[PDB]
């Protein structure tokens, strides 16, 4: 078990800590989040009070180094930070639990909901999207962009998702024009799985990553690179069955876990439809389906 | 983006254009099998793309060979035409390649698109107008040369024969539209219209016969007329 200490609490703010989150006063005496499981990546995000615009957050994992939360007053924001002296990270961690200042990360030992929701997540991966290599965690917020939206303006601040368009010369081999833009299997399996993703862990983590962007920041490239990775799945005819069995799952607890006042910006119904009832795999996402129509049975 | 009576006039500026018209492209007929199911026989079609600022034509027959052994055939047709628009594209000098195409039918924008992705600065563009050219082969000449094919074949016309010695681009494409328009309301009605004087003959490299100025008010006031009697017929206004 991690915690993530934090400095102070001098604004007021919605903090989100995975799928949980707690409301917090200005200036009440707040000092971190403990309890937290080892073994996965976590995301601490924020909501100011003031400003529901602009949430934000670190993607992390506690296995990597010590991390804790200071507010920054020129940035007018919380930061995250690194405490390289381990023993000065364990003081203050220890003394903050006596005054017993922290929350529980608050896990129902039956619910395996954000290991569902992350399972195929690797930090390193992370990285990898949101280039910023001097720190271990990653930040994101509500209007970053991603790289194939900068194509179609800064690119320090870019989500680098790996670039999907069914309209490409990389998944249209010439000559099997109508074949391959009909069936995507070619580009499914041989241009992104063996060749960009290399294994089909890769794919989801990075489908999964993209999923919850969407959900914590409500970043509007997230969800569209969600929809591309599932639509190109849904658009193949050939596809590993472990891959289908394993994606059925991981977007049942995607659905579930979305919050149901956002389905509308969130899901998109021409690729719910195509994927559920149109695509190949019409018959392959059971639970999925089930779960979609006796949900949000309005979007179909 | 999408094609309309507003930006109606872009079709005669000098960006090189192209109409593609798939309507003829998978003819079928409809007939009763022995056991009394229905069947479709395929006769010859044709693509159907027209430079509408100088006339020239590109008719592309389509054999019904091409059919033989494919299912989803009317599917199959879109990928076919956007297929062969692509490989009339690459044949042409790249002073004469279009820098627009614009399809009669929106289910052609993606295989067309698809197709096309080697010529990206080509732009591909749907169009809001209900444009006739599906009547093209209630133009005598030109069913003919379709029907009589053997094997896949290219076929060059000029669409308004002559016209443009006397007349603007515009003006033509108008007359070119209102007679076909006339040929897919009625067709005999309209064909009788055309071909009545055996006076006025057609040449040997044209389409329509060599109507005088004069003639071409009157025919032209004749389709006029036409149209709208079949409107009333079809409405009971």
């Amino acid at each position: 078990m991690n915690t993530v200490p934090f400095t102070s609490a001098p604004i007021e703010v919605t903090i989100g800590i995975d799928q949980y989150s707690f409301n917090v006063k200005e200036n009440q005496p707040f000092h971190g989040i403990k309890d937290i499981p080892i073994g996965h990546v976590h995301v601490i995000h924020f909501q100011h009070a003031d400003n529901s615009s602009m949430r934000y957050g670190y993607w992390f994992d506690c296995r990597m180094g010590n991390f804790y939360i200071q507010y920054d007053p020129k940035d007018g924001l919380y930061k995250m930070m690194e405490e390289r002296d381990g023993a000065k990270f364990e003081n203050i961690v220890h003394n903050f639990k006596e005054r017993q200042m922290m929350v529980s990360y608050p896990k129902i030992d039956e619910d395996d909901t954000w290991y569902n929701l992350t399972e195929f997540v690797q930090m390193d991966k992370i990285r990898k999207i949101v280039r910023k290599d001097e720190n271990q965690f990653s930040y994101v917020d509500s209007s970053m962009t991603t790289v194939q939206e900068n194509e179609l303006s800064d690119p320090a601040h870019s989500l680098n998702y790996t670039v999907i368009n069914f309209k490409s010369r990389e998944a249209i081999r010439p000559g099997h024009e109508m074949e391959d833009f009909l069936d995507k299997s070619y580009y499914l399996n041989t241009v992104m799985l063996q060749g960009i993703f290399k294994n089909s862990s890769n794919y989801f983590g990075e489908l999964q990553f993209a999923f919850l962007n969407a959900m914590f920041f409500g970043n509007y490239g997230s969800s569209l690179q969600w929809h591309a990775m599932i639509e190109l799945i849904c658009s193949s005819a050939t596809v590993p069955k472990h891959m289908l069995d394993k994606l059925d799952e991981i977007l049942y607890y995607q659905i579930k876990t979305l919050p149901e006042q956002y389905s509308d910006i969130l899901l998109n119904e021409r690729v719910w439809n195509i994927c559920l009832y149109s695509s190949f795999q019409k018959n392959s996402l059971h639970n999925t389906e089930k779960i979609m129509e006796n949900k949000y049975p309005e979007l179909l | 983006g999408a094609m309309n009576s507003s930006n109606y006039a872009e079709l005669f500026n000098n960006d090189i254009k192209l109409f593609v018209d798939d309507t003829n492209v998978y003819r079928v007929t409809v007939h009763k099998t022995f056991e009394g199911n229905v069947a479709t026989k395929a006769i010859n079609g044709c693509i159907f793309t027209l430079n509408p600022k100088t006339g020239h034509l590109f008719l592309k027959i389509i054999h019904t060979s091409v059919w033989a052994g494919q299912k989803r055939l009317s599917q199959l047709a879109k990928w076919k035409t956007a297929e062969e628009v692509s490989a009339l594209v690459r044949s042409l000098p790249k002073e004469e390649q279009p820098k627009q195409i614009i399809v009669t039918r929106k289910a052609m924008l993606d295989p067309l698109e698809v197709h096309m992705l080697d010529f990206p600065n080509i732009a591909i563009r749907p169009t809001e107008l209900r444009l006739p050219f599906s009547a093209a082969m209630s133009i005598d000449k030109l069913s003919d040369v379709v029907m009589k094919a053997t094997e896949p074949q290219m076929v060059l016309f000029n669409i308004y024969d002559d016209w443009l010695d006397r007349i603007s681009s515009y003006t033509a494409f108008s007359r070119l539209t209102l007679l076909l328009r006339a040929l897919k309301t009625n067709e005999e009605s309209a064909k009788m219209i055309l071909l009545s004087d055996p006076t006025i003959t057609i040449k040997s490299y044209h389409l329509w016969p060599s109507f005088t100025d004069e003639q071409w008010i009157t025919i032209e006031s004749q389709m006029r007329d036409l149209i709208l009697t079949e409107y009333g017929r079809k409405y009971n206004v």
